């Protein structure tokens, strides 16, 4: 998760 | 060496103005006062070999080694206390280049500002400097192994306190274009300007982001059915939880090749791509189901084609990058063994969560994948062509990217742009396969893999193979569509004895137009007509209170020396600054021990007015009239005397003053009179036998006419506010 | 006329065979009767949606503005075209995924109200 | 959950399902967008196609089913027959489509209705 | 969860 | 015919008809054409050829901003302003391209247009  | 205070400035100071991150130290000298270095015996050696690096500090002479010339000759302590501060900082990455070292009033003490990048660690250099001086002055030298340590803890302080990629790109962006950003406190959220036209990200996620739409993303057989019921190409494919059912849905999707893959998995997590038998089948189910976290796989059809990464932000296409996985090529007539390391020697890359080229790890599994190649670590490439290593084609890992954002097909950004809305995803970021993004998705039989939120971006803005797109500018334009700012309108009310006053009037008349006023004042910080908080509520503590609140359209901050004085200005820039008075009456406060000390600090809220605001100063008061050079911005002037020869001359070429010239509270535009009140009329002037209140009357009356509010608005204002 | 598809389906077979034993045998056993309408009752449940979904469709309907139910995560789809909204159960698509992740954190909502 | 102010049981029942369809849709606006259904016998792929075309030269994005297929704006969608209420369903929920077009044959009326 |  | 214009663009300035007027050197000339860029106003744009000495120095004397266009991608004076600002065009790789500082955008291939 974040940033993907 | 004995630390008295140490106070942080974050904005506006009386230091410097553009420097807003500041720190203050208070450091005594007790048996060490009135010698310098040259007094010390071989304090410049163990200095010059303990920072060798201070060479490079240009001091007021200007060259090469000037402060260490002046360590030569000779100076106070507080000086070299303030560079190796500056070098001790600067040495673990932070490049900071403003300094000052001043002497106090009281006997010993000094103050020493130091700019820094960040606060924790500029208070922890501040804090080591005068540790290293007197380790110098005491024993002649430092230990190596403190130093390392000092330098090991000032990284991770500036590690700690730092954002992700992504964060840094967009809040560079909108300080280029003069957007204000401050950092929440709850979940690493970032605010962009102030009261209604405030915005929230987080990394990616706006707060206009919505909860339905990213958590469709995150639901893998939920966004393939809703893409299929909008004709979308998705691949072919559906779930199977359990060992007996891998059969009945191999026949399912057409036969082979097939992919299996997790449903609770990213980033690859235990992903195979191409499988051709059964065994290949088993293997491949076992291993999805172990980097499952629900023990559920989702079978598919197997589609041929690059991988490519659209960026869709506000619905449109921003950028295209191809992902090519870890490869070689051996034209060089070199084969893998060579090139392994020879692409690892490249200074592009680069580990961590910086460098967006990852260096190619060799791993066992990278080995498996390289024996299933076909080929071994001494087999040359073939007429020097592509020879990979992995097929998950992640920057992660160690492979590249190539920008095709030129070359993607117009049917593809409608098709993609489409996608994105259906999804219901301001910013997103979709997974394709196709063997050629210059053609439409269906003459080729490309799919849509995935849609993700909160997509990283990085590798847009350094493709590598390509050119860099500004992916931040598109956030920002998202965000803020025309060439608008999120700022409301802020005046700042400063000056020894009227503050609350004004600004209790300000706000009164400005509640007269329909905008929600949020003003602090002495008594306490007020929010339209209901108290937002008790207390003093001067500094900018509660000046964030009044710039966050989502309903405020105009703040109205009182500006005591105080709060300038321990932690500067709560914003950059106000739209009007009020400047009442000056007058030495609590003095030797801080260093503040003469009334020019006392007017500089207060000039700090009329030098921090923006180009297009207005500096409301006093021409009656000399010192305050002497703020009218070096301010940005134009100047307007309020006088109980009608007849000041300033305020007279800034008429005649120009305009904007205030005067009280016939039992009558006037505004000049020039050669213009307008009349608002008799000064009587008003009730807060006690039929005009308080000069200090017509004289407050008459700077919040200038304020608002210079924000174009009606004269009408500011009568009626002026006439229903009553002193309390 | 039906209320729920799978039952009015359910329901449309299970009378002919009702019939059909009714002129074979000339009753039909009690128990088969429960165990339809127990399977019709699960139907109704099944294909139900929630009360504050429920309220939401019946203000819609009031109202005259068309309703769809989405096949992915038990949405709702308000309107036509450029005029849809979505719902789920209360969440609208408008409410934002950062207010929602604020609330359900405790301490970050405290120190936020702070 | 609004379950317990549409019900207090000891006071006055609040409409909040009103509240927020009054939230969703502001003004007295349905969220519906312009329908223009085509039926008949022998020409309603040739008059769709015109209608589309003609409301196209408007600026607005039309979204039309029709016997050769699904079409939003100048893209096609969707190919096949496409000529009932299951693909009038993907020009409805499309959120570019600001006038639907939908060409009606028999067939899809007698399978599954409008 | 859901309906809180 | 106007005080002032929003956008001032001068391509180049060749000495060919010289003699008319009172215009007799390329200096003249060169003056007389920058009376366009002059007039640009604060907020307005100056379009100056970089690779055209005379009208590259104009670039002083002008009120507003300036951007430059180039055949030549490496033209060292638009570089220069490129690095510090932006706003230039240049013809780079069989492109027509647009700096906005660090930033490249590509309009046309240059063979696609006519
Ligand atoms: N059905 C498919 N046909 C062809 N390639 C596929 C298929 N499914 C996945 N891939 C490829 O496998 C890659 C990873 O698939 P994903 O389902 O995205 O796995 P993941 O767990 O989501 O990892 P990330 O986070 O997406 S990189 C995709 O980017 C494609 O290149
Ligand atoms: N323009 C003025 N010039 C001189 N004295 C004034 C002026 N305005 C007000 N005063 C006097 O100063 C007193 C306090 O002023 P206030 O505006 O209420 O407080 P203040 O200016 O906010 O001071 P602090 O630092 O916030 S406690 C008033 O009661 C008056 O007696
Ligand atoms: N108003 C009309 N009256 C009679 N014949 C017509 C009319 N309009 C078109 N036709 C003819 O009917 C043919 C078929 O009709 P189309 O408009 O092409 O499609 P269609 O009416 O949708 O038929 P279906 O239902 O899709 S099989 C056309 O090619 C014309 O030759
Ligand atoms: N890419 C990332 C986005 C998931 C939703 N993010 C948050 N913060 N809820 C992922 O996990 O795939
Ligand atoms: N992907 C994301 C991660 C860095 C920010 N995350 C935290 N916890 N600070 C990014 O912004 O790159
Ligand atoms: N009340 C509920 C809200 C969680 C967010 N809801 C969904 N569907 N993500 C909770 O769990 O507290
Ligand atoms: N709280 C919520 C529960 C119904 C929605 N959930 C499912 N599974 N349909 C509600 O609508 O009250
Ligand atoms: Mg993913
Ligand atoms: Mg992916
Ligand atoms: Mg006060
Ligand atoms: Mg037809």
């Amino acid at each position: 998760d974040d940033d993907d | 060496m004995k630390i008295l205070k140490l106070q942080t400035l974050r904005g506006p100071n009386y230091w410097s103005i553009h420097r807003h991150k500041l720190v203050v130290m208070r450091l005594d000298l007790e048996d060490l006062y009135e010698k310098y270095t040259s007094d010390i015996p071989g304090f410049y050696k163990g200095l010059t070999e303990v920072l060798p690096s201070l060479v490079e500090h240009l001091c007021s002479p200007g060259v090469k080694g000037g402060f260490l010339t002046r360590v030569e000759k000779g100076t106070l302590i507080g000086h070299v206390i303030e560079h190796v501060a500056i070098e001790l900082q600067e040495l673990a990455g932070m490049p900071v280049g403003f300094g000052r070292t001043r002497e106090t009033s009281t006997t010993g003490v000094f103050q020493v500002v130091i700019e820094y990048e960040n606060e924790q660690a500029g208070r922890y250099a501040a804090r080591a400097a005068v540790r290293l001086c007197q380790s110098i002055v005491d024993t002649g030298t430092y230990p190596a192994t403190e130093l390392q340590q000092d330098l090991e803890d000032l990284k991770e302080l500036k590690n700690q306190a730092s954002l992700g990629p992504s964060t840094e790109a967009i809040v560079k962006e909108a300080e280029a274009r003069g957007i204000p950003w401050t950092q929440l406190g709850a979940r690493f959220m970032i605010q962009f300007g102030y009261g209604v036209n405030q915005k929230k990200i987080q990394a990616t996620l706006s707060n206009q982001t919505g909860i339905l739409g990213v958590e469709l993303a995150c639901d893998k057989e939920g966004t393939k059915r809703i893409l299929k019921d909008a004709g979308v190409p998705v691949p072919r494919g559906t779930v199977a939880r359990y060992f007996d059912e891998l059969q009945d849905a191999i026949e399912y999707v057409g036969g082979y090749p097939i992919v299996i893959k997790p449903l609770d998995g990213n980033h690859g997590r235990g992903i195979t791509i191409d499988v051709k038998n059964w065994q290949e089948a088993e293997e491949a189910y076992d291993l999805a189901r172990k980097a499952s976290k629900t023990k559920t796989v989702i079978v598919e059809r197997y589609y041929t084609g690059k991988d490519h990464r659209v960026l869709v932000v506000n619905g449109k296409v921003v950028a295209v990058a191809e992902r090519v996985p870890a490869h070689v090529v051996g034209n060089g007539k070199s084969t893998i063994a060579e090139l392994i390391e020879e692409t690892n020697r490249d200074p592009q890359r680069g580990d961590g969560h910086d460098n967006i080229l990852t260096r190619i790890t060799v791993d066992k599994s990278a080995l498996d994948i390289l024996g299933k190649q076909g080929y071994s670590i001494d087999s040359i490439p073939l007429k020097g062509k592509k020879c990979f290593l992995r097929a998950t084609a992640n920057l992660s890992t160690g492979g590249i990217a190539v920008d095709r954002t030129d070359e993607i097909h117009p049917e593809n950004v409608w098709l993609l742009s489409r996608v994105a809305k259906i999804i219901g995803l301001d910013i997103a970021g979709i997974d394709v396969v196709t063997e050629d993004i210059s053609q439409p998705l269906r003459e080729v039989e490309g799919v849509i893999v995935e849609v993700n939120a909160a997509p990283g971006f990085r590798m847009h803005v350094a493709p590598s193979r390509g050119l860099a797109r500004n992916v931040a500018g598109a956030v920002m334009d998202m965000l803020f569509p025309g060439s608008k700012n999120g700022r409301i309108p802020i005046l700042s009310v400063t000056g020894t004895n009227g503050k609350t006053t004004t600004t209790r009037l300000l706000a009164h008349i400005i509640k007269q137009t329909g905008k929600v006023v949020g003003y602090t004042t002495t008594d306490g910080t007020y929010i339209g007509e209901y108290l937002a908080e008790t207390g003093d509520n001067t500094g900018p503590q509660s000046a964030h209170l009044i710039l966050s609140d989502p309903t405020v359209e105009v703040a109205v901050l009182e500006t005591a020396r105080g709060g300038i004085l321990r932690s500067g200005l709560g914003f950059s820039s106000c739209e009007v600054g009020i400047v009442l008075n000056v007058t030495a009456d609590h003095l030797g406060i801080g260093d503040i021990d003469t009334i020019e000390q006392l007017a500089k600090l207060k000039s700090v809220v009329a030098e921090s007015v923006m180009p297009k605001g207005y500096a409301v100063l006093n021409a009656e008061d000399p010192l305050v009239a002497a703020m009218a050079d070096r301010v940005k911005g134009q100047v307007a002037y309020f006088s109980m005397d009608p007849n000041n020869e300033l305020l007279l001359r800034h008429t005649e070429a120009g305009g904007l003053a205030a005067i009280y010239e016939n039992g009558y509270i006037s505004i000049l535009k020039g050669d213009w009179t307008l009349r608002i009140e008799k000064a009587v009329n008003v009730p807060i002037t006690m039929a005009g036998k308080a000069p200090f209140m017509i004289a407050n009357a008459l700077a919040a009356c200038l304020a608002v006419f210079t924000q174009g509010v009606k004269i009408e608005h500011i009568r009626k204002g002026l006439s229903t506010f009553v002193a309390s």
